[PDB]
């Protein structure tokens, strides 16, 4: 099992002459979302969404509710400033995104930390690995980097990341540990579809697995297959898990040349499978 | 800014496929921009009551959606994703199979 | 635990 992490994703979106923005943030212990906010909610608040944060008494819910009205006021205020700086119209639609958090060493500190922010699905700028620095995607992000700079914010997300960030991940990994501390290995099993007198359809599927990093390749007696492979994206099975499978094309008679191979953290060891009905 | 990223479409059940047996289907929509977006379970080609996930988004800033809910498959009846985005000049509709 | 106070660009 990998080090653990806690991130936050925030998005706001301009509707013109339809009222003022919507915000929305979401947060998550690894790939396990734990709490959520919408700024379109009667009395918004950060809410749960998943069992174990119910524990935590009124005091943690409030102080997370009112940093999170305060966002959605802060990012209301950079889609204004974003149209200055672009020279953009009152017409259209925009979008202003953040992501940010801490993963946790095996000392129990911060192992590394991250600070991005994103306008109409392009880099803005970003804080540097180092936590003392910014990069600035283009000339309208170098105001921002100057007006960032002069305010020192890096040392304050600097500190953020080296205290509260991983005080809170170690909180949670505890009182969650039942299942954030526990990896799901994949169910998997190889499927046979016929298709023509040249091919063969092999798939091979990984299922109920978390976290949801994981390896599916097929071999042709130690050559790998990726080039015309069928690999689908990683989906969620709706229940906190993941799904995956990867197909290939192969000729009538030839399925015992091909295995498929897995890895994924919670397995001892990789497995290899094949065609096996 | 006129970026516009098309959605990838998946529709799956949570397990294998068995008639008679109660379920659940997925429809995964991700890596779309701009976020308005809607999208439809169809059953017979009927909007289905379904639960929506809260807005969520890549490391490329691409955003994602899970829409779902409970079913029981068999041999009679049809299911579908319908996704309307500013990307498709008509709706792009992907039909349920239990062998994807 | 979320960051307390974001600053505007
Ligand atoms: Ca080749």
């Amino acid at each position: 099992m990998g080090p653990h992490s806690l991130s936050y994703f925030y998005t706001a979106v301009s509707r013109p002459d339809r009222g003022e923005p919507r915000f929305i943030a979401v947060g998550y212990v690894d790939d396990t979302q734990f709490v959520r906010f919408d700024s379109d909610a009667p009395n918004p608040r950060m809410e749960p969404r998943a069992p174990w944060i119910q524990q935590e008494g009124q005091d943690y819910w409030d102080r997370e509710t009112q940093i999170q009205r305060d966002n959605a006021q802060t990012f209301r205020v950079n889609l204004r400033t974003a149209l200055g700086y672009y020279n953009q119209s009152e017409a259209g639609s925009h979008t202003f995104q953040s992501m940010y958090g801490c993963y946790l060493g095996p000392d129990g500190l911060l192992l590394r930390g991250y600070s991005q922010y994103g306008y109409d699905s392009a880099d803005y700028i970003a804080l540097n690995e180092d936590l003392r620095s910014w990069t600035a995607a283009d000339t309208a992000a170098q105001i921002t980097k100057r007006k960032w700079e002069a305010a020192d914010e890096a040392e304050q997300w600097r500190s953020y990341l080296q205290g509260l960030c991983v005080e809170g991940l170690r909180r949670y990994l505890e009182m969650g540990k039942d299942t954030l501390q526990r990896a799901e290995p994949p169910k998997t099993h190889v499927t046979r579809h016929p298709s023509s007198d040249l091919g063969v359809t092999l798939r091979c599927w990984a299922l109920g697995f978390y976290p949801k990093e994981i390896s599916l390749t097929w071999q042709r007696e130690g050559q790998d297959q990726s080039q015309d492979m069928e690999l689908v994206e990683t989906r969620p099975s709706g229940d906190g898990t993941f799904q995956k499978w990867a197909a290939l094309v192969v000729p009538p008679g030839e399925e015992q040349s091909y295995t498929c191979h897995v890895q994924h953290e919670g397995l001892q060891e990789p497995l290899t499978l094949r065609w096996d009905p | 800014m006129m970026v516009a990223r098309p959605p990838k479409v998946q529709v799956y059940s949570r397990h294998p496929a068995e008639n008679g047996k109660p379920n659940y289907l997925n429809c995964y929509v991700s890596g779309f921009h701009p976020p308005q977006i809607e999208i439809d379970l169809l059953k017979n080609g009927e909007k289905m009551n379904a639960e929506q996930s809260d807005l969520s988004f890549s490391k490329d800033w691409s955003f994602y959606l899970l829409v779902h809910t409970e079913f029981t498959p068999n041999a009679v009846d049809q299911y579908s994703c319908r996704v309307k985005h500013v990307t498709l000049d008509k709706p792009k509709i992907v039909k349920w199979d239990r062998d994807h | 635990i979320a960051y307390e106070r974001m600053c505007n660009i």
